[PDB]
RNA sequence: CGGCCCCCUGGACGAAGACUGACGCUCAGGUGCGAAAGCGUGGGGAGCAAACAGGAUUAGAUACCCUGGUAGUCCACGCCGUAAACGAUGUCGACUUGGAGGUUGUGCCCUUGAGGCGUGGCUUCCGGAGCUAACGCGUUAAGUCGACCGCCUGGGGAGUAC
């Protein structure tokens, strides 16, 4: 897991960044554990899940120039 | 206190009395919690429970809420015509109009609670918890609307304050 | 149940001590126990008085005693009988000679001895103590001062817990060295044992009752002060 | 007065923005989006508007006091012109919790104030260390800052004056259970719920933010102004 | 229910033209139909694994944990359809402020940005009336309701006994 799409100008340390798109996540990642069928659908599939706090943030924001923290 | 009816003097119906500690970090809290009752005899919605440092604290802080931001319920004494299906977290009530030649039979402090409340003669058994806190809101989720005719054109009623909206 | 003595480190500055006399190392002792017998057979006899503070003070060929009272006329008794017995027992114990004199009477319904009186009475009378903590503090509140803490032990209903409750209002410094500040500990009997009443007031950060010297050393004294400087 | 069609106007041609997020209680005054920009619906708001100023023109000769809140980064210059002097309170450095509800201890905490503002410049304060004196004159810069505005107010007043509601909604819900009939200017993301009157806005625009608070305070403030003078021209009549 | 295709083919979502005209709701019994392993014969078998063995723990059961290691897991047809069987939210239908996300029939737009409005679609964020013990639900209800059916009535002992 270097990941196999090339880094843009190459070093010797590898940008992890720049290099994965889909690879690893939930294929090589669960690597000694116990396989569920259905439960990857709920459990690794959690774009949205993530987007909630950057929201709850973005929401912030606004309210602090409302109070006059801002 | 503010919107309350033409009561004078105080009902000073205390109905339980508490006093609850955590004791877990540097001893007990100090504070009683009381629950009290204040009417009329003419009908409101009157019922506070709040908590003070000491007893006598704790009743008239209690009262205060018993007094404030309470609506006028316009009941003929003890009589009371046009009751409401009570419910009050899980507590459920079901008054119904009824003669005030047959009397009132109600255990412990119920009769003094309804009483102050002129829904005295119309309650029916309670159901759901008898715990000592809720069973006694008849007088408020039991009141929000309401009559007690005493008008020959009742049966006009709601037609009179019809056309007037019209 | 923590604090080094509240009024024990202010004993220096703006607080008096509760006695005032001087003997010179070896005889020390010997006065600090004739000193402590006038504090415990004379108070044994007004008894019947009600008084906040005892203060035992001794000259030359002479001992004093302050006696410090909820009003002036109290130890006084009829026609003088009373005051001369006092003096009486004071001139008995002590290698001297007695006068005593009542003081001047400032705040004594809020002077630390009088007002843990006032209060201990109702626990020593078996009140229901429903609203006593709460009237105890109402009238400390509507006579004077700036806060009151109390804090009442014993047992309180007559219990077989140890059973403690308090009360603090305005107030209470505990760390602060300057004025005069009231801290009184009672300790009196009921039916079922001791009972007691820990009682802080704090009636002012600057307190005039009690204070520093008129002038320093160098305005003082002689006009014409310095010295020739050798010349025998 | 006929002030009203001509204020609404000149500050809602803003139409808003907050995004496409908006407050579906607001939705009768709000235009369906053009393309990703908020936009009103100013013809809903003409009713609206005029009603509210002409019941403020009438109780000019009952009231003794108006309270402006809802201070915000925004509105604080809006809410030091719209009370222009002190038998109309305001607050610009915070609205802080429950100034109505124990008014008793605000006006405690007043007396403190305006005693030790007369007392730091005889110079009291200063003793002990001057570390000690420094922090009270730092604790009374702050209470000064927040109390300017409202020193000499005499009891709870007549009305409240909201220029935004969004973040400051327990100064209204308090005003009401004290029977206060409260006058509210909202931004989309607000509701008209709960309160008596509205004038239906957007908080963006500075241009907008100003005219409403103006129109609403006018109405209150020069009709005072005009039951005073009616007193004057009573006994100046037979002269005349 | 997830590689891609072909053959047979269900169910739901749209839209115009058009037709019938209560032909409707619910469903005991009922017949059909399995997440998972269980499983009979045939096919298939690569790894992993209950047990089993031994180490390791002392922390006890060969368990846990590690290494060896088998049935099993896998397909086809077939047998009693089990559970936390799911939005533990019955069915279908009527009524109740809405905006917006995801994304799609389709009316309109330079489709000014998974954009905007008209009107359907499942799917979701927010919150109002109502509803809750509380979290929560809220136009896809756990609201207002409709009929009809399904099921529950203190714990332990029993999902066993009969």
């Amino acid at each position: 897991p270097v990941i196999k799409v090339r880094e843009n100008e190459p070093f010797d340390v590898a940008l992890r960044r720049f290099k994965r798109s889909c690879e690893k996540a939930g294929v090589l990642a669960e690597v000694r554990r116990r396989e569920f069928y259905e439960k990857p659908t709920t459990e690794r599939k959690r774009a949205k899940a993530s987007a909630v706090k950057r929201h709850a943030k973005k929401l912030a924001r606004e309210n602090a120039r409302r109070t006059r923290l801002y | 206190a503010h919107i309350e009816k033409q009561a004078g003097e105080l009902q000073e119906k205390l109905i339980a009395v508490n006093r609850v500690s955590k004791t877990v970090k540097g001893g007990r809290i100090f504070s009683f919690t009381a629950l009290t009752v204040v009417g009329d005899g003419n009908g409101r919605v009157g019922f506070g429970y709040g908590k003070a440092r000491e007893v006598p604290a704790a009743i008239q802080k209690a009262m205060e809420k018993a007094r404030r931001n309470m609506i006028n319920v316009a009941l003929n004494n003890g009589t009371l015509q046009h009751p409401v299906k009570g419910v009050h977290t899980g507590s459920r009530v079901f008054m119904q109009p009824a003669s005030e030649g047959t009397g009132i039979i109600a255990g412990g402090a119920m009769r003094a609670v309804l009483e102050v409340a002129g829904v005295h003669n119309v309650l029916a058994k309670a159901y759901g918890s008898t715990n000592p806190i809720n069973v006694v809101r008849a007088t408020i989720d039991g009141l929000e609307n309401m009559n007690s005719p005493e008008m020959v054109a009742a049966k006009r009623g709601k037609s009179v304050e019809e056309i007037l909206g019209k | 149940g923590q604090k080094v003595h509240p009024n024990g480190i202010r004993l220096g500055i703006v607080k008096p001590w509760n006695s005032t006399w001087f003997a010179n190392t070896k005889e020390f002792a010997d006065n600090l126990d004739s000193d402590f017998k006038v504090r415990q057979y004379l108070t044994k006899e007004l008894a019947k008085a009600s008084v906040s503070r005892i203060v035992i003070e001794r000259p030359a060929k002479s001992i004093r005693v302050t006696i410090h009272t909820a009003r002036p006329g109290i130890v006084i008794g009829k026609k003088g009988e009373d005051v001369e017995k006092l003096r009486k027992v004071v001139a008995d114990i002590a290698g001297v000679p007695a006068q005593i004199n009542i003081a001047e009477v400032r705040k004594p319904e809020l002077d630390a001895k009088l007002v843990a009186d006032s209060i201990t009475s109702q626990l020593e009378r078996r009140v229901m103590f429903r609203r006593a903590m709460k009237r105890a503090v109402q009238n400390a509140m509507r006579l004077g001062a700036k806060g009151i803490k109390v804090e009442v032990s014993g047992r309180l209903g007559g219990a077989e817990i140890a059973r403690t409750e308090w009360y603090r209002e305005g107030r209470v410094p505990l760390h602060t060295l300057r004025a005069d500040i009231d801290y009184n500990t009672s300790e009196a009997h009921t039916t079922y044992g001791v009972i007691g009443v820990k009682v802080w007031i704090f009636k002012g950060e600057i307190l005039g009752g009690m204070a520093a010297v008129e002038q320093p050393e160098k305005p003082a004294a002689q006009p014409k002060k310095q010295q020739r400087k050798g010349r025998k | 007065a006929t002030v009203s069609m001509r204020d609404m106007l000149k500050a809602g041609v803003h139409f808003g923005h907050q995004t496409r997020y908006w407050n579906p209680k607001m939705k009768p005054f709000i235009f369906g989006a053009r393309n990703k920009v908020h936009i009103i619906n100013l013809e809903k708001t003409v009713p609206m508007f005029n009603e509210a100023l002409a019941e403020l023109n009438k109780i000019a000769s009952r009231k003794g006091k108006i309270l402006f809140v809802g201070t915000k980064r925004a509105a604080s210059e809006a809410v030091k012109d719209a009370a222009l002097s002190c038998d109309q309170f305001f607050v610009n450095h915070r609205w802080l919790g429950g100034m109505l509800t124990n008014w008793k201890t605000v006006r405690q905490s007043i007396k403190r104030l305006k005693d030790l503002e007369t007392q730091s410049q005889d110079g009291t304060f200063d003793k002990l260390t001057k570390k000690e004196a420094l922090m009270r004159t730092r604790e009374l810069e702050k209470l000064e800052n927040s109390l300017g505005g409202i020193k000499d107010m005499g009891g709870l007043p007549d009305a409240l004056f909201v220029i935004d509601a969004d973040h400051e909604h327990i100064a209204i819900k308090e005003a009401n259970n004290l029977g206060i009939p409260v006058f509210a200017i909202v931004d989309t993301n607000s509701d008209p719920d709960g309160v008596d009157f509205v004038i239906p806005g957007n908080d963006d625009a500075i241009r907008a933010v100003t005219l409403y608070l103006g129109a609403v305070a006018a109405t209150v403030r020069e009709g005072r102004s005009q039951d005073l003078a009616s007193q004057a021209e009573e006994s100046f009549v037979e002269a005349e």
